[PDB]
């Protein structure tokens, strides 16, 4: 009956608070405005309360609270001069912010709020300013910007002493979401105040994993950045994403988050593409992390027919070429898990040997990354893992039949991604590798190049430029001058 | 175009008004952080800048976020399908445009971003192309000019002899110490909260990171103990009960107090919600303990709790 | 009757373990333990005694072992301090390992076996350890690496 109460609970609700939002407006009386607070409050925890029918019900309910002329009347009774109709307004106004209603209260209302941030000691006043600025930090990022620059942040770090067990998840997820939808800017000056050692009792807290995983949430997004990550590293916080992760169902935390928020089928698209770049970055944590949350999200939405935004973003390109590389056993496992729970076939992992392939090998790789049309050129030339690993560009163009050059980028892209995974024991005589990933650790990925041409860590202070460019097979220029410059120095000095 | 990058709210809300009032529908925002694009937000990008016609050609080829930051003349010559010049050029315009809007927090190490956009706001549509080829703040000093002709994609020379003449000026011109034991079950907050309030003033910190149901015994947690200089013991409400005669191992507390004792170092107790029993529920070792005093916490003046506490270390002797 | 028997074996062997593996589960009796145990010892060397059936009736019944919850059974019994019980314990793990119970091994127990790597004197414990690595190595470079 939900495609027929979109005119049937409106029709209910609407007709009483219609006229008791105004009721008791004009009144100046100190416990006079109390019971207009109460009596909207119960509203709207009805509204949200009764399930399935909650969604429609509460959106339009708020907007016509906003288009009543109401939210004035609210942003004047926050700078009343008493304490208990401020901490009613504040804890009716949390329930109210929605993804409209809160473009309106960034428009007017946003210095009150950070007046509010000042009086720090009534409890009840802070459990709701902190979600307020929870749902505030997800507007936009001069918002956020203005929340960083006026002050609005130390509360919130200052927040995170105390002990109520729901303030601290407001205080997670005002954190999260500031670094997940900040910027650049915002991110630096959060670890400039040293957040990143703040969450770590907030994590550390063995009474609820919500709080933990809200935590190691907002601890990944902000690791995920490159210019910080050693200040974070620094902090020692990250150490503690691994257990946590090992130590957890997805199955039981879905059932969950479908009652606690607002009572819906998960969280949005332009939601959902702020996880999948933190599942592509070069740390494990992250990785955990991201394929846990993804895991529980399709376990949430398989239930339904939305099964195709998980291919319109682009995850399950992603989560395959997790399994592909698997280096550990708990990402391998959510995220075998997590394709299981949609139709795509489950991957194999491969053998780290790449030399000492067979056209089988060959043809499962080809199968995994993406490039199944170019399979049958590959088994009729026969190319297998050695020929695989000296292949140009000439052979892409002429006989294998990659005409366009955006399709051999791609290619190259994945090989030299696979190249710097490899295993080459039985090729490498002098550890080679070790001391090339050592300069950088793109730079293994030329190893092969220079073994099969017969070099090795003895025979390297006497090599030329031009003896790199079509031996060794070595293009850019940069990369060249530092292996030359870092060689030449090493006669017997490390 | 004014809609698509906006950075401001004011010009944003009057330029979607203002294109609400006309029949022409309102574009969408898109996400600054270019390089992690896939093929649907390129799709909408060539959607909203005017050249929706090629949108075709892309979506044939896959072309990502990172494909599309080094795209060169060629590739949209011979099989992207552009091929007059005036059109590329268009392309060339709109792309770079974009480019100094992009956020390369996920590429850049050393934030050379900044170091272009210094000398020139024209500058920092470069930065992508020094990245991925490997420099950063610290390589710069020893590039040349025909290293940036084709390895990083700098055309005009005017600019590579200006980043090359900026560059080449700069050179540089512009074991734990204290040791905390605490109650697995109780006093885990302010276990935590004690170790983040030391580490902030400047002293390292070790604390147990959930060892137990694994190896025990010997397992690299004895030698921590007797070689961090100080020692702290978290006195929770009814955290002494279990070592009450009992003189063994499972007795988690005990180990930690017989081997700083033995070392000799200062043991700081911290009294939160507790006092000290009658010494009959302690065996012979552990009677030393029950006579010492040490802090008393409250969760009020926490900062002035700390800048006391500070002092009871070896503080005026550490390191 | 190999492609008969795929219902026939296991209609006739969980029937008195799926009571057996628990009916002295909860008794820390000293010398009860040991019954129960060489009961379930008994029955896996009956599976893979008689031959050309043993495959499945083994892979199976192996697969409920693992389904039963009694996996955490064995890895308290090997923590106990009398040492008959042990080593017993020990020799009854030895048999159960293939490749889907391994994975559940290697997520939750590893530490225990670690431990049991410390006592070297008494034979039969090592001589069922030495067998329980043999078949730990083979599962992933991680817990080699472990």
């Amino acid at each position: 009956g939900a495609g027929t109460e979109v005119q049937d609970a409106l029709e209910r609700a609407l007709p009483e608070l219609q006229q008791a939002l105004s009721a008791l407006k004009q009144a100046g009386g100190a416990r006079a405005v109390g019971a207009g607070l109460a009596e909207v409050f119960q509203l709207v925890e009805e509204a949200w309360l009764l399930p399935a029918v909650g969604r429609e019900v509460a959106q339009g309910l708020c907007d016509a609270i906003r288009l009543d002329g109401g939210l004035d009347l609210l942003l004047r009774l926050l700078q009343a001069p008493e304490l208990e109709t401020r901490v009613q307004a504040a804890r009716l106004l949390e329930q109210i912010l929605v993804a409209e209603n809160r473009d309106r209260v960034a428009r007017i209302g946003l210095g009150v709020i950070l007046n509010l941030a000042k009086e720090r000691e009534p409890v009840e006043l802070a459990r709701s300013v902190a979600g307020i600025l929870e749902h505030m930090f997800k507007h936009s990022e001069e918002t956020c910007q203005r929340l960083v620059a006026a002050g609005g942040l130390d509360a919130v770090l200052y927040w995170c002493r105390r002990t109520d067990p729901a303030l601290l998840r407001h205080c997670a997820l005002a954190l999260g979401n500031c670094a997940l939808h900040g910027g650049q800017a915002v991110q630096r000056r959060m670890v400039e105040k040293r957040a990143a050692e703040w969450l770590f009792p907030l994590a550390f807290s063995k009474e609820d994993e919500l709080l933990r995983l809200h935590a190691c949430l907002a601890v990944a997004v902000l690791a995920t950045n490159k210019e910080v990550e050693r200040e974070v590293e620094r902090s020692g916080t990250l150490a503690l994403v691994e257990p946590l992760v090992a130590s957890l169902d997805p199955g039981r935390f879905a059932r969950c988050l479908v009652d606690a928020s607002d009572t819906s089928q998960g969280r949005g698209p332009d939601d959902l593409q702020r996880l999948v770049p933190l599942l592509d970055s070069n740390r494990l944590e992250a990785q955990c992390i991201g394929a846990f949350y993804l895991c529980a999200e399709a376990a949430i939405k398989s239930l339904q027919g939305k099964t195709k935004v998980f291919s319109d973003i682009g995850a399950i390109q992603s989560l395959k070429r997790l399994v592909s590389y698997s280096t550990n056993g708990t990402k391998s496992a959510l995220a075998k898990r997590a394709l299981r729970l949609l139709g795509e076939e489950v991957p194999r992992p491969i053998l780290p040997s790449v030399p000492s392939w067979k056209e089988a090998e060959v043809q499962t790789w080809l199968q995994q990354i993406g490039f199944s049309k170019y399979c049958e050129s590959f088994r009729e030339q026969q190319v297998d893992g050695d020929l695989l690993l000296r292949l140009t560009e000439e052979e892409l163009q002429t006989d294998l039949g990659m005409k366009s050059g955006i399709t051999r980028k791609r290619f190259f892209r994945e090989l030299t991604e696979l190249k710097t995974f490899a295993n080459y024991s039985t090729c490498d005589r002098s550890n080679l590798a070790d001391w090339l990933g050592s300069l950088d650790p793109r730079f293994r990925q030329y190893t092969y190049g220079l073994v099969s041409c017969g070099l090795d860590r003895s025979l390297l202070h006497r090599v030329s430029e031009q003896q790199l460019l079509e031996d060794c097979g070595i293009h850019l220029g940069v990369h060249r001058a530092r292996i030359l410059t870092a060689a030449r120095e090493m006669l017997h000095s490390p | 175009r004014l809609v698509s990058y906006s950075t401001n709210g004011t010009k944003s809300a009057l330029a979607k008004r203002a294109l609400r009032l006309l029949g022409e529908e309102v574009p969408r925002p898109i996400l600054p952080s270019v390089p992690s694009w896939k093929e649907a937000e390129v799709q909408t990008w060539l959607q909203q800048i005017g050249f929706s016609k090629y949108c075709e050609s892309f979506r044939e080829q896959q072309v990502d976020g990172d494909l599309l930051l080094r795209l060169t003349e060629e590739e949209l010559q011979t099989d992207l399908g552009m091929k007059s010049g005036i059109t590329r050029k268009r392309f060339f315009r709109e792309l770079t445009e974009l480019k100094t809007f992009a956020n390369y927090s996920t590429c850049d190490r050393s934030n050379l971003a900044d170091w272009l956009g210094s000398l020139d706001p024209r500058f920092r549509q470069y930065t992508y192309g020094l990245v991925s080829c490997g420099l950063d703040r610290s390589l710069l000093h020893r590039v040349s000019e025909q290293q940036l002709l084709e390895d990083c994609g700098i055309h005009l020379g005017v600019h590579r002899a200006r980043i090359l003449t900026a560059a080449r000026e700069m050179l540089h011109s512009p074991t734990p110490d204290v040791f905390i034991s605490y109650r697995r079950n109780s006093g885990s907050q302010l276990a935590s909260l004690l170790k983040v309030h030391l580490q902030l003033h400047g002293f390292s910190v070790f604390i147990d990171v959930e060892k137990l149901e694994a190896g025990k015994f010997e397992d690299k947690l004895i030698q921590s103990v007797m070689g961090a200089r100080n020692f702290v013991l978290v006195l929770s409400p009814g955290a002494l009960d279990k070592c009450m005669q009992d003189h063994d191992c499972k007795d988690w507390v005990h180990k930690e107090i017989v081997t700083a004792l033995s070392c000799g170092k200062n043991i700081v107790p911290i009294i939160d919600g507790f006092e000290w029993p009658e010494p009959q529920v302690l065996p012979e070792d552990m009677q030393a303990v029950l006579t010492f005093n040490g802090i008393k916490w409250s969760h009020e003046y926490q900062e002035a709790t700390i800048e006391k506490i500070i002092r009871f270390l070896q503080g005026r002797s550490s390191r």
